């Protein structure tokens, strides 16, 4: 039965070369963004379209808090930037909307932002697309951005409840059979379709979870080549970096990107 | 098919 060091030796030895990563809220709480006053009837209303059409301000408040400049990526994000720079990253699937994967300098072509992005926006009425800078001034100024043609509300391309996942989500059809290593960081992947995706890699493919606890389909339906590195996600990432011999590259990358 |  496989340990963290075995996975590290697989990666070091390049016997693992096409890593598919899935990430959630647990990688972003170390940047100071919590998981899960706002003038909301219940939590989920912030991402429901009917509530939004009736009162778009609470969402726009969250958007202002999440625009670039409030948070910075942490060692977790930079570890993933490192996999990319070392030619190991096939795709990174994220449930986060903080954009820190792309901020950490992972290219868009490597990202599936499965819950969408603030980088672009769409008129809710005529479906015209707009770069997210175009509404930036309005959000920063607590104004509801309006379509310059139909007056419709222009909403950032955050996926709301009941909306299809983005088109790029389709890449899962090719990435998951192609994966030779599955890395899950900071999420349990409790809900569909993320749950079944852990089940879509080939039986011979190690699945490595760095997470608070052993939960989700790794707990429910284990396979022989699974590894759990339980506890603090930052500590787990650091142990893995440390077994890979990437300590110096972590430090180089972090100080290049963030000053120190 | 796949929705949030
Ligand atoms: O918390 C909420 C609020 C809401 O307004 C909608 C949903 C889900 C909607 C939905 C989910 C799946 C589907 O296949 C579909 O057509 C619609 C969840
Ligand atoms: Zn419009």
């Amino acid at each position: 039965k496989l340990s963290l060091q075995d996975v590290a030796e697989l990666i070091r030895a390049r016997a693992c070369q096409r890593v598919v990563v899935m990430v959630g809220a647990g990688i972003s709480t170390p940047s100071g963004i919590p998981d899960f006053q706002y003038d909301l009837p219940y939590p989920e209303a912030i991402f429901e379209l009917p509530f939004f059409f009736h009162n778009p301000k609470p969402f726009f408040t969250l958007a202002k808090e999440l625009y670039p400049g409030n948070y910075k990526p942490n060692v977790t994000h930079y570890f993933l930037r490192l996999l990319h720079d070392k030619g190991l990253l096939l795709r990174l699937y994220t449930q986060n909307i903080d954009g820190l994967e792309r901020v950490s300098g992972i290219p868009a072509s490597k990202l599936v932002e499965a819950h969408g992005t603030f980088a672009s926006a769409t008129c809710t009425v005529c479906q015209r697309p707009f770069p997210g800078e175009d509404i930036r001034a309005d959000v920063m100024a607590d104004r509801v951005p309006r379509c310059p043609v139909c007056t419709g509300v222009v909403k950032p391309d955050i996926v709301f409840f009941g909306e299809p996942l983005p088109q790029r989500f389709l890449l899962h059809v090719v990435d998951f059979p192609m994966a030779d290593l599955l890395l899950i960081l900071g999420t349990s992947l409790e809900v569909e379709p993320f749950a079944s995706l852990t089940e879509a890699v080939r039986s011979s493919v190690p699945r490595l979870l760095i997470n608070r606890d052993l939960v989700g389909p790794l707990a429910w339906h284990p396979r022989s080549r699974d590894v759990a590195q339980l506890g603090d996600v930052v500590h787990g990432v650091e142990s893995l970096v440390e077994l890979l011999g990437w300590t110096e590259e972590m430090r180089d990358l972090v100080q290049r990107e963030t000053g120190k | 098919r796949h929705k949030k």
